[PDB]
């Protein structure tokens, strides 16, 4: 795991350095988005696992 | 106190009061409704203090005698309790604040003549007078 | 200004009303001349009161 | 009742389409919309606003027998 | 496994929040019971480092940050970088990555655009040995290596600034535009003015080094005066 | 002093600036005390002076 | 005189009973400052390091307002045309960061560029677009739904319906970030316990009568805003 | 269902247990227990007070402190003397309510409305044709409040 | 408006980098800034 | 389900959640209100059923 | 507008509509309004006195300000935005709608032959230097003085 | 249902007409519900809008008992019938 | 209509999908098909989403 | 339970109309629709309460185990017919349906026309079969015929595509409701088939109208013409929809029309011929002339803002609708 | 509503039931007159308090009709 | 009165016992909550007062300043005269050079006074007004000078007395501003000779700014007790009737 932004790219052309930085930034943004989505899905899974049984019990008792 | 009450259904205080299970249940229901409404009113009062102590005292006094109407056994006692309730309603209406704190700065050297409170008082008083006269005439005719 | 409500303090004086309000001629006349009445000046308000009467 | 064959200037005060408050724009096909013809708009919003002028005039309007 | 770990982390965060809320409420109630006024102190709730849930900022200890600076969300700062007084780094939307030994002027606001087209990232990428003037406004930009930005310079979203570039104060790098290397840009509408010179580049590098040294001296002064954390 | 726990001093305390106006009044002392007795005597004297006939018709009749 | 360690900067500051009013779901950054009679709408997001001085005159901020960072807003007390010299903002105004506002009117659906200056008497109508790093000449009316730029600003081109819709959507984008930032802070501030007891805190120099407490009846009020003072 | 022993410190609990939710009985219905004195005077009712009434008064006084505190929590901008006087008046009202409850319990015991250590010679035989609560109360705390289910 | 992620990661977008070239020299004193992204 | 106590506890939890949500304040605030409201609602429901 | 590229912004003073109004203190006050704004809106912005404005402009959908007035419009909701226009201004305004006349007729205070609803009045370029008077409108309910 | 059980066709028709008129009157107010933007009708306490949590809870309970309370009508009906049973007894 | 090309098949279509104006935001261009019924953001299976740079910085500062 | 479930759908429809419709005039339209639906619900509730009070039981078998008097049966039938016709809709209680289809959102109108009318018809059929009536169905038959005639005759004057589709749907609903007027006779199968065909055709027409309003940003024919020249697939779909709406022999509309017309001619031949003459020609000619004028032409207007072709989702939806309409005729005859 | 209306209902049902043969005509006439006179007034309110009062009046009239039915 | 005695005893016991025990329990629970939520959270910190930052030998002399903002940053060698005002969010870094602020000198909000050179004296004359959100770089501004909001004073600018730099204008490097001259625009050019009415308006604005600074300093220098008292007064005014206001 190497941060290309935190790397010595002074040995290449500015355009190539910018392209490499852009690639590294794209990889890091993809990783951040994936981690954020993994955490966000938990915001649904935990509430789904929590209140489903109580809601079913309450609705059943109210109906039958 | 009503929850622990027990006894036999009969007339009380020279047949001027009716103590029946239905009357007790009606009194209990009225008291429960009044208590819920009072809790709501207190919660609203904690938000903004737009009401004075006099309005609360009038409400408490009205609530003190409101449940007694269900125990009436004769039209004379009913008329007296209804007149008392009407007087309490008029007193509560008189307890309404006439002025309120507003950001209306343009009206500082001009007079705004609002006749809402006076109209309410006049209408309530005249209707109460007419209704009391009718109820008294009805009672007098029924007794004969 | 402290204790003056929406009324603020200017440079050459202090206002008698809210910001961007209407300066009443009667209020200014009362404030300037405390009790001086050089004449019963016939203003629009006075004429309106006379017409109402 | 019939349309006037004579040429008329573009409508100035005619019922026009109004969007509901906080209406999310329908940006289908790139949200490329142009200004509508005033006459077309007036004709579109004509029937929904048309009403009789006199009471009972609904009977003799058009063809009485029909 | 990852979903279960994320759920466990969220549950731990929720339990900690509940415990902290219960403790604070109990403390306030006790202060009320004991007739104390310490619980209602009008102390400011501002924090110079804001961890946005999972977005925990990360910066090496070599960096210098004024207490008034506001770094919020996912930020990744290099070593020995200096952050100006009151400068804002908003990492709530996307990551904000900065290289080592870079100087950012006071009241410099760096943030990210909500979204953009493909080929232009929404993350603010800054290189090393760069200098940013006070009042700078960076949005969703990619600036490379030792760039010079004047006072009150605004780089819009999609900007790509090449290494060895100079922008005079009160300039604006347009949205989605490329700043050529070894050239000076002028005007709010950024127009190329002249190629950067060796003397100017050396002076800019020396100024960046001096800014880093000044930041180190300020951090040393703040540590003694108890005005610096840790 | 200050029982500093982590970052929060567990002994931090601010004395309230709001208290009763008659907090230290003699009448505020426990009923039956000498100061309370003197204050009650003064209050009863004031009440009898302001409403003499009322006090007589209330207490004496009672 | 000015010697202290813990800063006393309070974001909400009244001046002679000119208390600011805050709506619902609002996100006021703790680094920002709001002094004077400022009435903010529901769900407005004020960024950090921004100053709103409602001293010279009142300021009305709309509901879907998004104020950028380093933005300085102040009134003038009087305008050349004699019209109301107070800052008024429409329902949804997205003001760029590091902006300057001097008793100017902004209608609803307004987009203000970063580092832009709106002086006295200026009035940007509905749908207006002002580019970054621009200066509006004092006492000028920006055409409604117009994209203008310059120093002084010049009418560039009319904005499209798609552009207006995109701007309106961009206004709605900050709601989630503001909600997250609000959820970041706790309902009860934790700075009070972090200090050490003082002599005045232990020994009050003067006593005051007990009245309606500043937090009297606060038990029944929901703590919607964690940053409540 | 058993009843708390009469003339004890917990005789007021018998007023919290009823056979049916009927507020009053019929004009011709026999009381659950023998009647001591239907023609009861105020002096007789006062003489009828006992440890049950004393315990009811004590319970009212004890519970009156929390109610008085709750009432006082709603007072603002009032002097300490005024707050103390109001709290004392509220506590006195609570004690008066407790005394009234004790007097009512004594009157019921003298009339046989509640348990007073007396049992009729021949029990009234009632067949519970509609019994939808026997099982419900038989597996909860609801039985302790229902006299004879 | 659209709020999805354009820069997908499930695959690589096939792009032609020779269609458009960004100007990098000889810009006029009033010339406009070249486009940073020119991939088609 | 079948237990009036369980139904009341579920009703109290749901009421607390709904009150917190309608207040626009974030959830997990005043956690002491959760078990207290649950117990109160369970008691109220059991008493209502018995009555 | 038809503004071209590079043109400077127009001063709002050139678009200032002047309304000379007789306020209840019998005071001649000059208000400035912008084109397209309601008379009630202009009065509220200028903090004019004498207008109770109980309905605050009435309904917000299919309002009387729309041109032409829709047949399903509900008209005014109060009787507080009463303004007496000058003879030229009232003549240019025209005849009040059916709902406008029905609402103006049921007013506690006496009305004039040139009385129109401020919330139903729209700013037109013809209304420059317009003369209006604002007799004290009535107060209706207990919350009107709040 | 009670009127039909009592065989009152004229009363049923009059009640239906009155209910229709009331529905129209009550729904007429729903037309004025729409607003161009979010309004501000909440009182402000400590410089910010104050929302009563207790009032919110009471309103939530009422809305719950109104939206889905139709299923629980059996217990209330039984209680009312029991109350009315001793009215003539 | 002759110059129209929505999918960029007959003519090259830039990844930016627009040339940003010198005074207008670089907001995303409106797609021809505005179907909002798009599934969740799908990352490739077994994707490393851990904060590599942040972990390196944590190791450095520790 | 049936009545309670039938009454619950009004609240979701009102909520959708009040919060999802884009038109500003849709507020009064939603109010009118709610009012008409509540009037129909009140009539149905009065009838149901009368039925329940007459026989204190909740089973159709128990209802069959009881006989209602002449006046009771007449009143019950009249009230059920009135409620179901207000919910059908029927003339002259079709103003609510017209305004709704004019102003409601495309998805809601597709669901409102497709489902609610069918639910009301199903409820009316279920209640009618469970109650034996000795009265003459002449009133209901004449009401249905007059409503069909009125709906078909107004087609030539409808320039709004949504309005024309609404008029056609009203005519189809009246025709369908005409079928079940013969009591528990062998007329239910034709009514069910016609209801299914009308649902499919109305769904197709509403989808086409929605696609046009998304593409051309309009619903009137005066501003949009020459669709096929710029939208070939849309024009072909419109032509196919017109062919299907013509009751072509291969479609289930042909079989349902054959059954219904056979029953009518068995009862009233001249009335059946008149009904066939009006709807199949006059209303059909009006719908086609309104649809054809927009189908063809040359859309010279708005060159720089011309719309694009239909998306693959809409194409698949249209293909599915056509497949349902066609293959639905191949179902087993055990139920038909 | 809770005291006065219920008391009037009980007076017409439980107290003066022996005279219900006479109260029926008066109650029916009053209900018809109210239904005929209040419908026109119920569509011209322009105050929230007036609307609440009109709702209360409509509910009272409906309850009066219900009590008239109950007395049968 | 046994009731009053019991009330006093209960209040004493409740306060003197529960306050300590409940306060300690709450503190422990808060510590546990702050520990559990780590590291995906943040806690309140003691914000340093950046208004008196002294670097090595440079210590600010701002005691004579009439208005010093609570949130302003004053670091290094900056000496201000009497009546000086520094508004909120301003940043005066004297590390990069000595600063000489004159009497009645107003520096508005969010103004960055930073010297371009590492050692240069930035000298502002008496009664000099600076606009908000400005950027000054080591300049010599004479007395009665006016600088608008969002202005950019470059390194070499030398402003004469009573010179006006309009808001939004950016003076170029090495510019000499003439007296009674007003300049505007991003490239600052001498726009016009200041009329007496304009000068009077500018002076009135400066005086109003001084008065507002004095009022704010009267407000900004409140203690915790004063702030609590002001909040309680606002709350009481929210519930004080017109009779209460008349009595006051
Ligand atoms: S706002 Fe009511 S009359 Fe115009």
């Amino acid at each position: 795991f190497e941060n290309v932004l935190l790397s010595n790219r002074k040995n290449l052309t500015p355009q190539e350095s910018v392209q490499k930085v852009i690639n590294y930034a794209l990889l890091q943004d993809a990783k951040q988005r994936s981690r954020t989505l993994r955490h966000i899905k938990a915001s649904w899974v935990i509430p789904a696992l929590l209140f489903t049984y109580p809601a079913w019990y309450l609705a059943k008792g109210a109906v039958n | 106190y009503l929850i622990t009450f027990n006894g036999y259904s009969s007339t009380f205080w020279w047949s001027h009061f009716k103590l029946n299970n239905y009357s007790l249940y009606m009194y209990l229901l009225v008291i429960i409704f009044n208590n819920y409404f009072l809790y709501i009113t207190e919660k609203h009062i904690k938000i903004l203090n737009n009401y004075s102590i006099d309005y609360f005292f009038s409400i408490i006094n009205i609530t003190l005698f409101i449940p007694m109407i269900f125990l009436s056994n004769t039209l004379f006692t009913f008329f007296f309790l209804i007149e008392l309730v009407s007087c309490a309603i008029f007193y509560k209406f008189i307890v309404s604040k006439i002025s309120f704190k507003n950001s209306n700065y343009k009206d500082n050297y001009f007079s705004i003549f609002s006749k809402n409170y006076l109209n309410v008082l006049f209408y309530q008083y005249w209707s109460s007078f007419f209704s009391s006269v009718m109820i008294g005439f009805c009672i007098i005719y029924l007794f004969s | 200004v402290k204790g003056k409500g929406s009324i603020r303090k200017g440079i050459h004086g202090e206002g008698f009303g809210a910001p961007s309000h209407a300066h009443d001629a009667l209020i200014h006349q009362i404030k300037q001349s405390k009790d001086t009445m050089d004449y019963q000046n016939i203003t629009n308000e006075v004429a309106q009161n006379f017409a109402n009467h | 009742y019939m349309g006037n064959p004579a040429v008329q200037s573009p409508p100035k005060e005619f019922f026009n389409y109004h969007y509901v408050p906080d209406n999310y724009p329908d940006a289908l096909s790139g949200f490329r919309i142009a200004y509508r013809d005033p006459f077309e708009v007036q004709h579109v919003f004509a029937y929904e606003n048309w009403e009789y002028q006199y009471d009972g005039q609904w009977w003799s309007m058009g063809s009485l027998a029909c | 496994m990852k979903l279960f770990q994320a759920m466990w982390t969220r549950t731990i965060y929720s339990i900690g929040r509940m415990v902290r809320e219960t403790g604070l409420a109990l403390d306030r109630y006790g202060c009320k019971l004991e007739q104390d006024i310490s619980c209602y102190e009008p102390l400011s709730r501002h924090r110079n480092i804001l961890p946005i849930y999972d977005l925990v900022p990360t910066f090496y200890h070599s960096t210098f940050i004024a207490p008034n600076s506001s770094l919020i969300g996912a930020v990744y700062l290099g070593q020995n970088t200096v952050v100006g007084y009151g400068s804002t780094l908003r990492g709530d939307n996307h990551a904000i990555r900065v290289g080592h030994n870079t100087v950012i002027g006071d009241k410099v606001a760096i943030s990210n655009v909500a979204t953009l087209a493909a080929g232009i990232p929404v993350s603010t990428n800054i290189g090393n040995h760069v200098n940013i003037g006070a009042g700078c406004v960076l949005q969703s930009c990619v600036v490379d290596d030792n760039v010079t930005v004047g006072h009150n310079t605004v780089i819009l979203e999609g900007s790509v600034l090449e290494r060895g570039s100079v922008i005079a104060p009160n300039s604006l790098v347009p949205a989605g535009r490329l700043i050529p290397s070894g050239q000076l840009w002028a005007g709010s509408p950024v127009r190329y003015v002249r190629d950067l010179k060796e003397e100017e580049i050396k002076l800019n590098l020396e100024q960046t080094e001096q800014n880093l040294s000044i930041g180190k001296t300020h951090k040393s002064s703040l540590i003694q005066q108890e005005a610096y954390d840790r | 002093g200050d029982f500093f726990v982590d970052k929060y001093n567990f002994s931090r305390r601010v004395v309230d600036h709001r208290q009763p106006y008659d907090l230290n009044f003699s009448i505020n002392n426990p009923v039956g005390s000498r100061v309370w007795f003197k204050a009650w005597k003064q209050k009863a004297i004031g009440n009898f002076l302001n409403l003499v006939g009322v006090h007589y018709a209330f207490y004496g009749a009672g | 005189k000015y010697g202290e360690n813990i800063s006393k900067h309070r974001s909400l500051m009244s001046l002679y009973d000119l208390h600011p009013q805050i709506g619902y779901q609002s996100y006021i950054a703790p680094n920002s400052t709001v002094i004077g009679e400022v009435t903010i709408g529901n769900e407005t997001t004020v960024w950090y390091n921004s100053v709103i001085r409602g001293d010279v005159n009142a300021v009305q901020i709309g509901n879907n307002v998004s104020i950028g960072e380093n933005v300085v807003i102040h009134t003038a007390g009087s305008l050349p045309t004699g019209q109301p010299a107070s800052v008024d903002i429409g329902h949804y105004v997205i003001i760029g960061s590091k902006s300057t506002i001097y008793s100017c009117t902004i209608q609803d659906e307004v987009v203000i560029g970063q580092g832009c200056v709106i002086l006295e008497g200026a009035r940007i109508e509905k749908g207006a677009m002002i580019a970054a790093n621009s200066v509006v000449p004092p006492g000028r009316l920006i055409p409604a739904g117009t994209l203008w730029a310059g120093n002084p600003c010049t009418f560039v081109r009319n904005l499209t319906k798609s552009e207006l819709a995109t701007n309106i959507d961009h206004a709605k984008k900050q709601l989630h970030l503001a909600q997250q930032h609000r959820y970041e802070y706790l309902p009860y501030n934790s700075a009070y316990l972090q200090k050490s007891n003082s002599e005045e805190d232990l020994n009050p120099t003067k006593y005051d009568d007990v009245t309606i407490n500043y937090n009297f009846g606060d038990e029944e009020r929901a703590q919607e805003n964690p940053l409540k003072y | 269902s058993q009843t708390f022993a009469h003339d004890s410190f917990l005789g007021g609990l018998n007023l919290f247990k009823r056979r049916d939710p009927r507020f009053v009985l019929d004009q011709g219905e026999r009381p659950p227990y023998p009647i001591i004195n239907s023609n009861s005077s105020f002096v007789d009712v006062l003489s009828n007070f006992n440890k049950a009434d004393f315990g009811l008064v004590l319970f009212s006084a004890a519970i009156g402190f929390p109610l008085s505190r709750w009432v006082l929590k709603g007072l603002t901008f009032s002097s300490l003397n005024y707050r103390r006087g109001l709290f004392s008046s509220v506590y006195g009202g609570v004690i008066l309510w407790g005394l009234v409850l004790g007097f009512n319990n004594s009157y019921y015991r003298l009339n046989g409305f509640v348990d007073n250590g007396l049992v009729w010679k021949r029990k009234e035989r009632k067949l519970n044709k509609y019994d939808f609560t026997s099982e419900f109360e038989d597996n909860s705390f609801f039985k302790k409040l229902r006299i004879r289910d | 408006r659209q709020n999805f992620a354009k820069n997908i990661t499930t695959t690589d977008i096939p792009k032609d980098s020779h269609h458009f070239a960004a100007k990098r020299s000889g810009f006029t004193q009033t010339e406009q800034a070249p486009f940073a992204y020119n991939d088609v | 389900m079948s237990s009036m106590l369980i139904w009341g506890a579920c009703f109290g939890l749901f009421t607390r959640a709904a009150a917190c949500k309608a207040s626009m304040i974030p959830l997990t605030t005043s956690p002491w209100k959760y078990p207290k409201y649950m117990i109160v609602s369970a008691v109220t429901f059991y008493y209502f059923d018995w009555y | 507008h038809h503004h071209h590229a590079g043109d400077q912004a127009d001063r709002v003073a050139d678009k200032i509509i002047w309304i000379n109004i007789q306020n209840r203190i019998g005071q001649f006050e000059r208000i400035s309004a912008f084109e397209g704004e309601s008379l009630l809106e202009a009065l509220q912005r200028n903090k004019v006195a004498g207008i109770v404005a109980t309905c605050e402009g009435g309904e917000d959908i299919n309002t009387m300000l729309e041109k032409p007035i829709d047949p399903v419009t509900y008209g005014p909701f109060c009787s507080s935005c009463q303004v007496v226009v000058s003879n030229p201004w009232r003549n240019k305004m025209g005849n009040l709608h059916y709902l406008e006349e029905r609402n103006l007729v049921r007013s506690s205070y006496p009305t004039t032959e040139n009385s129109r609803l401020a919330c139903c009045i729209l700013v037109e370029k013809w209304m420059n230097e317009m003369i209006i008077s604002i007799p004290q409108n009535p107060n209706s309910v207990y919350e009107d003085n709040m | 249902l009670y009127s039909s059980f009592k065989s009152q066709y004229l009363l049923i028709l009059f009640m239906t007409i009155l209910n229709i008129f009331g529905m129209y009157f009550y729904i007429q107010n729903l037309r004025f519900v729409v607003k161009k933007n979010k309004s501000s009708i909440l009182n402000y306490k400590n410089y910010y809008v104050n929302i009563n949590y207790s009032i919110t809870l009471n309103i939530i309970l009422l809305n719950f008992f109104n939206f889905f309370g139709i299923l629980f009508l059996s217990d209330l009906i039984i209680i009312l019938n029991y109350i009315s049973s001793y009215i003539y007894i | 209509l002759l110059k129209f090309d929505p999918f960029g098949f007959y003519s090259p279509k830039l990844l930016s999908e627009n040339r940003p104006e010198e005074a207008m935001p670089f907001y995303e261009d409106y797609p021809q098909n505005d179907s909002h019924w798009n599934l969740w953001e799908q990352f490739p299976e077994d994707f490393e989403d851990s904060n590599a740079e942040r972990e390196a910085i944590l190791k450095s500062n520790k | 339970l049936f009545f309670m479930c039938y009454e619950l759908l009004l609240i979701p429809s009102f909520l959708i109309v009040y919060f999802v419709s884009p038109s500003r005039r849709a507020i009064q339209a939603s109010l009118y629709f709610v009012i008409w639906t509540q009037l129909g619900s009140l009539l149905v509730l009065i009838a149901i309460s009368y039925i329940i009070s007459i026989t204190n039981t909740y089973e159709f078998n128990d209802l069959k185990y009881f006989n209602f008097t002449n006046s009771e049966s007449t009143i019950i039938i009249f009230l059920i017919f009135l409620g179901f016709g207000f919910k059908a809709p029927i003339w002259p209680f079709h103003y609510w349906l017209t305004k709704t289809h004019v102003e409601a959102p495309s998805g809601f109108s597709i669901y409102l026309s497709g489902f609610l009318v069918k639910t009301a018809l199903y409820g009316f059929y279920k209640f009618n079969t469970s109650i034996f009536i000795d009265i003459d169905s002449s009133i209901f038959i004449a009401i249905c015929i007059m409503g069909v005639v009125d709906s078909s005759l107004k087609m030539w004057g409808q320039t709004d595509l949504k309005k024309l589709v609404a008029y056609g749907t009203i005519q189809e609903m009246n025709i369908i409701y005409l079928a079940f007027c013969w009591g528990d006779s062998c007329a239910i199968l034709g009514g069910i088939l016609f209801s299914a065909t009308h649902a499919f055709l109305s769904a197709l027409m509403f989808f086409l109208v929605d696609c046009i309003y998304r593409r051309y940003h309009t619903r009137s024919l005066v501003e949009v013409n020459g669709i096929l020249h710029i939208t070939p697939n849309l024009g072909l779909s419109i032509l196919f929809m017109l062919v299907f709406f013509s009751g072509i022999p291969g479609t289930i509309k042909f079989i349902s029309e054959f059954y219904i017309f056979s029953g009518l001619l068995e009862a009233s031949p001249f009335i059946c011929f008149i009904l066939m003459l009006v709807a199949n020609v006059l209303g059909l000619i009006g719908f086609s002339k309104s649809w054809f004028n927009a189908t063809f032409g040359m859309p010279k207007k708005n060159t720089k803002y011309l719309p694009m072709d239909l998306s693959f989702k809409e194409s698949y939806i249209i293909l599915y609708c056509f497949f349902f309409l066609f293959i639905f005729s191949y179902f087993s005859s055990i139920f038909f | 509503f809770l005291i006065f209306f219920l008391f009037f209902s009980l007076l017409f049902i439980y107290y003066l039931s022996a005279l219900n043969n006479f109260f029926w005509i008066i109650l029916l006439i009053i209900s018809i007159i109210g239904i005929f006179y209040i419908i026109s007034i119920i569509f011209d309110i322009n105050l929230f308090k007036a609307f609440l009062a009109y709702s209360t009046i409509i509910n009272s009239i409906s309850f009066i009709l219900l009590i008239i039915a109950i007395i049968f | 009165m046994l009731r009053l005695r019991l009330f006093d005893a209960y209040e004493k016991i409740s306060m003197t016992f529960l306050g300590p025990l409940y306060r300690r329990i709450g503190k422990s629970l808060a510590q546990t909550g702050l520990n559990i939520q780590q590291p995906y959270t943040s806690d309140d910190r003691l914000v340093p007062s950046l208004r008196n930052i002294r670097v090595t030998n440079k210590i600010p002399s701002i005691n004579d300043s009439e208005f010093i903002a609570p949130n302003s940053v004053v670091i290094g060698d900056v000496i201000t005269k009497e009546g000086s005002s520094i508004w909120y969010g301003a940043t005066l870094r004297g590390e990069l050079g000595p600063i000489e602020i004159g009497k009645q000198t107003v520096i508005q909000d969010l103004v960055n006074i930073q010297s371009g050179k590492q050692n240069q004296k930035t000298q502002i004359g008496d009664n000099v007004f600076i606009g908000p959100n400005s950027y000054i770089q080591s300049s010599k501004i004479n007395d009665n000078s006016f600088v608008g909001m969002g202005s950019t004073v470059s390194t070499g600018c030398n402003l004469a007395s009573n010179a006006v730099v309009a808001a939004g204008s950016v003076v170029p490097e090495n510019t000499q501003v003439p007296s009674n001259q007003i300049w505007a625009g991003s490239p600052a050019q001498y726009l016009r000779d200041i009329t007496p009415e304009e000068r009077q308006v500018l002076q009135e604005h400066h005086q109003e700014c001084v008065q507002l600074a004095r009022i704010h300093a009267e407000e900004t220098e409140k203690s915790f007790r004063e702030v609590l008292n002001d909040f309680d007064r606002i709350t009481a005014e929210a519930e004080y009737d017109h009779e209460s206001l008349a009595l006051q």
